[PDB]
């Protein structure tokens, strides 16, 4: 049943840190998960002998030495942990054999938009979660499949995103955009204006100048803006976002703040302002009577001026001829 | 350091917190810190990431926080543990252990657990990651984990708390995903079993006990409370001699009677 080097217990077959690049032969029909994890585990590593008679739905395949898509999977497997690989491409026919899977990991790889092949996510309508963080990407894939509920994107290097690319993920929930080259003529018009069922959206440490416009507040609780040179808030912004319970703008130089930009945000309760001094005073005066807000209770980590401290009296600090 | 209470006998649940959002995590305070701060890390796979702090019991059931700590890293199950002012945690698909100092906001050190198994390899009996549990008793800080030379059977370790490295490593013959937890009183593994949500009446006790101090090992029956059919983490503290359990979204404190402490040798 189990081999000399992996061992197993009541459906749980732990072939780990055994560093060897084939799949042992003995692997169980009363099979669960798959650990297959840190080892030396190469593209030809994988035999045939890895379905019609495994019972597995979590494969994890982490820490190896395997180059391209995995080949030969349980047909109802739903977890696909492919972490700190070489993996490049992800074809048809690679994923195809895996039609009833629920999550995918491909944190730290080499899959570029132009690295995935058009058209292999297509009879993939299963797919609850993909990971494709820090990877070779350049553009947000757009091939990608519906009935996706959290795709991160995170610590990768695109640059651009399309309309039609977000355009039916609709059903995504959490979109993680995280350390990348987006600019505000990079981020696409109305681009997240059609995912409604979207909770959490990040766009911490990136290149845009100015807060995005055209954001769902049908559903949107998180906004995370922070690490970009936001200086300008659009009016239109935060406007009928009335779902929003956390933004956060923190390590953003918001030399100003419109008056009124938080009106259509209601459920409002948790807000970070903080990492931005000199900027109070003038055109701010609404800031000290909006702060001040009725029930419930408040909390803002806000931002407060270096230079003056209090608007009562005269400055007069100008004295040159 | 901190004087040990005796050998632990009986188990009662005697304060009854508020109900969380989640429905595993971890809840504990810091048996170095003469303030009475509450820390509070509840689960969420994958996207466990930080830390909240609570200023007293009233503002801990109210909702009320003292402070957020967002954490450099993503957190791997409810193992956490806050000892003199930094927290320490299993980092998120790593067998590492991270040192994060609060009220400074930097990793003062990171320490390899070695030949640990991790993210769901050698978990709980609920799994969500809680392969590697960290502890605080009287004799300081611990790592309660697994190694597959064992295979499933739990692996203990003393860890100094200040320079981050392995001061001993005992092997215990008991499976882990057997464990619904475990924890550390006097360098003393209490192994809890408890059933959960075919789901039969496995037993509702801690059944076994390794002795770190002369590595002697026994079975036991100390009747430990499963109320609530999912038991998500249990963590000792040494300075108020209370379990800080969190079960099927219950945040409660389960206190503690001692009989005398023994120990008996032939080698
Ligand atoms: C949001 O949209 C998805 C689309 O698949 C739907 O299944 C879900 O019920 C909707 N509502 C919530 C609260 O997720
Ligand atoms: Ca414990």
């Amino acid at each position: 049943s189990c081999p000399s080097v992996c061992r197993c217990d009541a459906g749980f077959i732990y072939c780990n840190d055994r560093s060897l690049t084939s799949i042992p032969v003995g692997i169980p029909e009363d099979a669960t998960t798959l650990y297959l994890q840190n080892n030396q585990i190469n593209n030809v590593g994988i035999p045939s002998d890895l379905k019609n008679l495994l019972k597995v739905q979590r494969i994890y395949l982490y820490h190896n030495s395997l180059d391209e898509f995995p080949t030969n999977l349980p047909k109802y497997v739903k977890e696909l942990h492919l972490q700190e690989n070489n993996i490049r491409t992800i074809t048809y026919d690679s994923l195809s054999k895996i039609p009833y899977l629920e999550e995918l990991h491909l944190d730290d790889n080499s899959v570029s938009a132009v690295s995935i092949e058009e058209g292999a996510f297509r009879d993939s309508n299963y797919l609850r979660l993909l990971f494709l963080s820090r990877n070779h990407l350049s553009t947000i894939p757009g091939g990608l499949p519906r009935t996706i509920e959290e795709l991160r994107l995170d610590d990768n290097r695109i640059s651009t995103i399309s309309s039609p690319s977000l355009h039916g993920l609709t059903s995504l929930k959490r979109l993680v955009l995280d350390g990348n080259l987006l600019n505000n003529h990079g981020l696409g018009d109305k681009v997240f204006f059609n995912l409604v069922n979207l909770t959490e959206l990040s766009l911490v440490r990136n290149s845009l100048t100015a807060a995005p416009v055209n954001l769902p507040g049908t559903s949107l609780r998180k906004l995370y803006l922070q690490d970009n040179h936001i200086n300008r808030v659009p009016p239109n912004a935060f406007s009928y976002l009335r779902q929003l319970y956390r933004l956060d703008m923190s390590n953003n130089n918001l030399s100003n703040l419109p008056q009124g930009i938080f009106d259509d945000l209601d459920n409002i309760t948790q807000l970070i302002l903080r990492n931005n001094p000199w900027y109070c005073g003038c055109k701010m005066k609404w800031v000290r009577d909006w702060l001040q807000s009725l029930p419930v209770k408040v909390n803002v980590r806000g931002l407060m001026c270096q230079a003056p401290e209090k608007v009562r009296g005269m400055a007069i600090k100008d004295l040159s001829a | 350091v901190f004087l040990c209470p005796g050998l632990l006998k009986g188990v009662y649940q005697s304060e009854h917190l508020f109900e969380s959002d989640h429905q595993s995590g971890a809840w504990c305070k810091d048996p170095l810190q003469a303030s009475d701060k509450i820390y509070y890390m509840p689960w969420t796979p994958y996207r466990t990431d930080t830390l909240t702090e609570y200023s007293s019991k009233d503002d801990f059931i109210a909702g009320r926080p003292t402070t957020t700590y967002k954490l450099p890293h993503r957190v791997d199950g409810t193992g956490f543990v806050v000892y003199d002012g930094a927290l320490f945690f299993n980092k998120e698909r790593t067998r590492n252990i991270v040192k994060f100092d609060l009220r400074t906001r930097i990793k003062s050190g990171e320490a390899i657990i070695a030949n640990a198994n991790y993210h769901d390899t050698s978990p709980y009996r609920w799994g969500g990651k809680s392969d590697i549990d960290l502890a605080v008793d009287e004799n300081g800080l611990w790592v309660i984990y697994a190694t597959e030379q064992n295979n499933g059977k739990i692996v203990i370790s003393q860890l100094n708390p200040y320079t981050l490295r392995i001061e001993g490593t005992w092997d215990t013959a008991y499976d882990k995903r057997s464990a619904s937890n475990a924890f550390m009183i006097c360098g003393i593994l209490y192994v809890v079993k408890s059933v959960y949500e075919d789901n039969e009446a496995t037993g509702n006790k801690i059944d076994y006990i390794y002795n770190t101090d002369q590595s002697k090992d026994s079975l036991v029956d100390v009747p430990f409370p499963n109320s609530y059919q999912y038991i998500a983490a249990v963590d000792y503290n040494p300075r108020d001699n209370l379990l800080y359990v969190w079960n099927n979204y219950h945040v409660v404190k389960y206190s503690l009677d001692f009989g005398p402490l023994d120990s008996r040798s032939g080698p």
